[PDB]
């Protein structure tokens, strides 16, 4: 749910470069 | 006190100047050689006496000062805060829970951090403060996006490198950003009052 999303977020922000 | 003249030290927390002025003396002199003598711009500079910002104008007779007292010049911030940090004073016990550990692939190759989403109460935005949990090093960057909603890039540009010229950031290959160690997050943590919070993603499991 809302939780996936929030990991998959936050891997997007930290792996901006 | 009766004396005509006055000895005042001026602090930014990384130097002191002491100046002998008159009382009767514009604190614009004062503020103005500090700015000077410290290579620093004025627009970047505020100066407190007691917690109360101090008006060009004004001298050391007018604010009442005494022998040797500390006027303190503090770094421009951006002029609102996200009113999630309104309260700087809360436990911050309820706040590990919402904390979530994270492994994530690099090319050498993995990393575990420490995330908190924090939504602002008002635009319904949120941003995440991040740690890496190898050293618990916290991104300066994420705390300053999270406290000040409207923050230009000249503003996060000035503080990022106030940061590195009072605390002890480190860089990271793998990550953006500006990383430093607890005792440092927590000074800013003061700084943007997001103590709490910094306090909840400083303490949570990783």
């Amino acid at each position: 749910g809302s939780a996936e999303e929030d990991d998959e977020l936050f891997q997007n922000y930290v792996l901006q470069q | 006190g009766p004396e005509t003249h006055i000895n005042l030290k001026v602090s930014d927390g990384s130097s002191e100047i002491f100046f002998k002025i008159k009382k009767t003396t514009p604190l614009r002199r004062l503020m103005e050689a500090f700015a000077k003598r410290q290579g620093k711009e004025m627009d970047s500079l505020r100066f407190l006496y007691d917690g109360i910002r101090i008006e060009a104008d004004q001298t050391p007779e007018d604010l009442d000062m005494e022998d040797n007292d500390i006027i303190e010049a503090h770094r421009s911030l951006p002029a609102e805060r996200n009113p999630l940090y309104k309260d700087d004073t809360l436990d911050h016990t309820p706040l590990i829970p919402k904390c979530r550990a994270q492994v994530i692939e690099f090319p050498d190759g993995p990393a575990t951090f420490v995330r908190l989403k924090c939504t602002n109460p008002e635009s319904k935005v949120p941003h995440f403060l991040m740690r890496m949990a190898k050293d618990s090093s916290i991104s300066a960057t994420s705390m300053f996006r999270s406290a000040f909603p409207k923050a230009t890039q000249e503003e996060e540009d000035l503080e990022m490198r106030w940061i590195r010229d009072n605390l002890n950031p480190i860089e990271d290959k793998r990550v953006a950003g500006l990383w430093v160690p607890p005792a440092d997050a927590l000074a800013l943590a003061k700084d943007y009052s997001m103590t709490p919070f910094i306090n909840a993603l400083l303490e949570a499991s990783s």
